[PDB]
RNA sequence: AUUGACAGAUUGAUAGCUCUUUCUCGAUUCCGUGGGUGGUGGUGCAUGGCCGUUCUUAGUUGGUGGAGCGAUUUGUCUGGUUAAUUCCGAUAACGAACGAGACUCUGGCAUGCUAACUAGUUACGCGACCCCCGAGCGGUCGGCGUCCCCCAACUUCUUAGAGGGACAAGUGGCGUUCAGCCACCCGAGAUUGAGCAAUAACAGGUCUGUGAUGCCCUUAGAUGUCCGGGGCUGCACGCGCGCUACACUGACUGGCUCAGCGUGUGCCUACCCUACGCCGGCAGGCGCGGGUAACCCGUUGAACCCCAUUCGUGAUGGGGAUCGGGGAUUGCAAUUAUUCCCCAUGAACGAGGAAUUCCCAGUAAGUGCGGGUCAUAAGCUUGCGUUGAUUAAGUCCCUGCCCUUUGUAC
């Protein structure tokens, strides 16, 4: 629930897609890597990251200058009870291993 | 606003900058590592260069 | 008695002097005014330098063929004095040896090469060699 | 000027002769190969050196205890 | 240029010596050797020498940068 | 897509990733029991292998956090989807690992055992697990807020040499 | 199927990549055809040589870091499938095995 | 709520920064407080890590015994020996540990092996071409350029694997006839040169390498950040590494002629190495080609050196600072001259006081060429080879270090 919604709210849907998320800590970047759907630059999701890190909604990993976010439990509600999705929905984390 | 960052960083030790530090005084550019020369020597056996001689 | 058979340096000079003599090379406007290179402080002395440097670029082609202009200027290199700074290697002139070649293109000593640069020609072949023998045959000495 | 043998070189001599007088000769060349068989060295030289004050050893022993 | 005058120079005394040895006969070989080392071991033996490397701290490999200490 | 960089290149390269990688691993699964990474591309695969005490951690619940950080490899360093694979192996005799250990020992002093006696437990922990020889050195501020060192110190030792190259394990 | 495919290690490490090229000249003379021994490039040093300092201020002192990285190479007058069953066996170290189609 | 805006004034600015006026995401906001976050801010005398130095030497340690009330000591030593606390030997010590050495890379030996169209080819065959290419009446030779594939022939040169190879092993001296030292044979003669490198230190350096980091400071009118501009290049002066010199063993001008280590585009954020052909005196310009490379650059056709030139001991054509005029490229931009070329200009300096540096073999020194930085790019450095000495082979005078005993009011 901040600045332009287009942009913030492709992210929230980008880190419910993969589990995880990455950036590169690099302000200037008019793109984003992944993504790159309209601008949505890297930062928007650098930005709104780490106000879900805040709020306790994604967890964390820095890593010679890039960022990962690996998501909890309680992230993923928040982002299901956000995007109004249903509580079937698979974030990621399905998988069969054998 | 748009000149924010709006001087072109095209070339030179502005530009270039390391990989991990990221600080910009002594990159080992060559062989694109492009590194701090302090983090080469921290990295260096387990990029594989590695003391002989 | 082929050339390499004989003392270089006095070849280039039967060489230049039978170039002379044909008189029909075409040395350039120029000559007179230009320097020889970035290499050096002044003209050359032999003010007939151009028969000469012709000869040497020819005698070259008879022992290693297919040579560009670029070519021409690393055999005709040397050392550049910066004065106060050091010294290092400067490359030839260009033109002067990219002049050469085309003369010598204009005689039919030479011929433009596949895969590039000159290689110098039969008839041409035929002169150098020509003059050995008579070098050869000068003196016993 | 320069060339002593360290304990690893002595003792190892030492103790080969001890074990395999037999085998070991004067003439170098068989006893520096007779010490690869009989003994577990690990690099060339050691190996050679070894060897060596084997035969100053075998020249001692050929002249009294 | 000098270097490659004494590899020639070695290369054919060392190339007749092998030459008598293989075809001629070794009682030649031994009196030729005899006349080329008397002379110089260097027409048949090498240099083993070679340039020495560099060593930082100094622009060749035994001289050092000058010290300034005052 | 048809680049093929130079040899001289992508030797260097590939080794700055395996670095920049075991630094990511180091940093994420130390607390969980981390001890080293190893890679090995094959064709159409990329499988990586983690090394580690505590591999059932690093595997998560039902596995999960090896799909999180594949995921993350994917996402990072370009891999396209279904290119790579991490592999947890549980590590053979832990106390034979450096890194471990310095781990473990980093884990106690953070925990608030005091700095002789956890070291002191480390020491004799890879003694018991049948080690040459070990030095465990702490450094910093121990009492007070002047600088001091410990070296906890046993049995067979090597500095010089190649052989310490391959005969010890630092970390 | 004949053509004349050609196979190309390279690695870091030496005894692992002559390990490698045995292995594949053994598997060249199992399954009969030709080979043309494993061709030696000169190996190639990649050279750092950097200050061992952070900072500027002891006596100056240089790492002399090296790389090297050797290459080998064998020709093979052979179809695809033997190829293959060949390249598939030798893996599990740090060798860049490179296969070209025919000539160039 | 109160994020984001063409005018036009202002502004340096095509900063919606401000004033006048527009209209806008529409749930962003603004204000407190908690509290963050960043910082090439302060603190290396708060720390980590990493270096450097002690300290390039032969040094260092506990166990158990013996000696002392003990601090401690012995082991770790009279002697010989060694580069070596390296060995021989003596012995209230015994048996161990680190260092040292062994080790790793390197260099030099392999007509022995394994080897090759990304090496050579290699000598052949000359299958030739090729034109008189030459000698020569003509044959037969000499010379390469190459044109060659593969159903020639290899591995001397090439590359690089795996082995070998020297160990003071051999002979003679000297030595408790031990450890070793000297000499000489054969052949590299223990000795090619690096790398790694102990204990305990230093309040050495580093907080400007780090998303290593404590504390402190700041934190929107910023010590965050970004844009413009300047500055780090400023010049009575003093010092340190450096280059170029002072010429004739030289200078120029032609000519001949030989290297080795590397490096290179198609990239982590925008670009490489460059052959050949034309254009230009030149710096360079414009065309086409090859090269992720033993494939192309590239037989890397380097310099000094050699060979003829002139000059003629004159601050002379030694020297090339200083400055004027023009021209090329790199760049977003080069003015305080980015570099480059051209003409012109033509300073000090005629080998350097007292002081002091570095160095013993392919070394010093000369000489060029690579890598580093690098859009632009070396007077620096880090490597490479090329040319190639004099002098020692010893000693503690100085400067220091290592052991012993001694004295010490430190
Ligand atoms: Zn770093």
């Amino acid at each position: 629930m901040l600045m332009p919604k287009k942009n913030r709210i492709a992210i929230y849907e980008l880190l419910f897609k993969e589990g995880v998320m990455v950036a590169k800590k690099d302000v200037h970047m008019p793109k984003h890597p992944e993504l790159a759907d309209k601008n949505v630059p890297n930062l928007h999701v650098m930005k709104a990251m780490q106000s879900l890190k805040s709020r306790g909604y994604v967890k964390e990993q820095f890593a010679w200058r890039h960022f990962y976010w690996y998501l909890t439990n309680e992230g993923i509600q928040y982002l299901r009870d956000y995007l109004h999705l249903p509580p079937e929905i698979v974030p990621a984390t399905l998988r069969r291993s054998r | 606003q748009q000149l924010y960052w709006s001087h072109p960083r095209k070339f030179g030790q502005g530009s270039r900058s390391c990989r991990v530090c990221s600080n910009r005084h002594g990159l080992i550019r060559k062989y694109g590592l492009n590194m701090c020369r302090q983090c080469f020597r921290q990295y260096a056996k387990d990029i594989g260069f590695i003391k002989l001689d | 008695v082929t050339v390499k058979d004989v003392n270089q340096q006095e070849f280039v000079r039967a060489l230049a002097a039978f170039l002379k003599k044909s008189g029909k090379l075409k040395v350039p406007e120029w000559v007179d005014t230009v320097k020889l290179a970035k290499h050096k402080e002044l003209a050359p002395y032999d003010e007939n330098w151009f028969y000469t440097r012709a000869a040497s670029t020819a005698r070259h082609l008879y022992l290693r063929g297919g040579a560009g202009v670029g070519s021409m200027t690393k055999i005709y290199g040397g050392r550049q004095r910066n004065g106060v700074m050091p010294s290092h290697f400067s490359r030839g002139s260009k033109s002067v040896a990219r002049r050469v070649l085309q003369a010598l293109e204009g005689l039919k000593m030479v011929e433009k090469d596949q895969d590039g640069g000159r290689k110098l020609t039969p008839q041409g072949q035929r002169d150098l060699d020509r003059i050995a023998g008579q070098v050869a045959a000068a003196k016993k000495k | 000027m320069g060339r002593v043998r360290t304990k690893t070189v002595k003792k190892a001599a030492r103790v080969i002769i001890e074990k395999y007088y037999t085998r070991l000769g004067n003439d170098f060349h068989t006893n520096k190969r007779v010490c690869e068989e009989i003994a577990i060295i690990p690099s060339k030289k050691l190996r050679n050196k070894i060897a060596g004050y084997v035969t100053h050893l075998m020249k001692r022993i050929q002249r009294g205890p | 240029h000098v270097a490659q005058i004494y590899a020639i120079r070695q290369s054919i005394s060392k190339a007749l010596v092998a030459y008598y040895q293989k075809y001629v006969d070794e009682a030649s070989k031994k009196e030729i050797k005899d006349i080329l080392i008397q002379y110089d071991r260097t027409l048949l033996v090498a240099d083993p020498r070679r340039c020495e490397s560099k060593k930082f701290g100094g622009p060749g490999a035994r001289a050092r940068y000058q010290k300034s200490y005052r | 897509m048809a680049v093929q960089i130079s040899k001289k290149r992508k030797f260097v390269a590939d080794g700055i990733f395996k670095a920049e990688l075991n630094e990511f691993l180091t940093r994420e699964l130390a607390e969980d029991g981390y001890s080293g990474v190893e890679v090995r591309v094959t064709p159409t695969r990329t499988e990586i292998i983690i090394l580690a005490t505590r591999t059932q951690n690093v595997l998560g619940e039902k596995g999960r956090r090896i799909r999180e950080l594949t995921a993350v490899v994917q996402k990072r360093f370009g891999f396209p989807e279904g290119s790579v694979e991490l592999y947890a192996e549980k590590v053979a005799t832990r106390g034979l690992c450096a890194i471990a250990q310095a781990e473990s020992l980093r884990y106690k002093l953070l925990g608030g055992l005091a700095v002789r006696r956890a070291c002191y437990g480390v020491l004799r922990f890879i003694m018991e697990s049948g080690a040459k020889g070990c030095e465990v050195v702490v450094s910093g501020k121990l009492r007070g807020q002047r600088a001091k060192s410990m070296k906890f110190v046993d049995g067979l030792m090597i500095h010089s040499g190649d052989p310490v190259n391959y005969y010890v394990d630092t970390a | 199927a004949i053509h004349r495919i050609r196979i190309t290690l390279t690695s870091r490490n030496v005894k692992s990549l002559e390990k490698v090229c045995a292995d594949l000249i053994r598997g060249a003379k199992e399954k009969n055809l030709k080979v043309k021994g494993p061709v030696r490039m000169p190996t190639k040093t990649l050279r750092i040589t950097t200050r061992k300092t952070p900072c500027g201020e002891g006596s100056k002192t240089w790492d002399r870091f090296q790389m090297r990285i050797h290459k080998r190479l064998i020709d093979l007058h052979s179809p695809s499938e033997i190829v293959k069953q060949i390249t598939s066996i030798s893996i599990e170290p740090g060798v860049e095995v490179e296969v070209t189609i025919a000539d160039a």
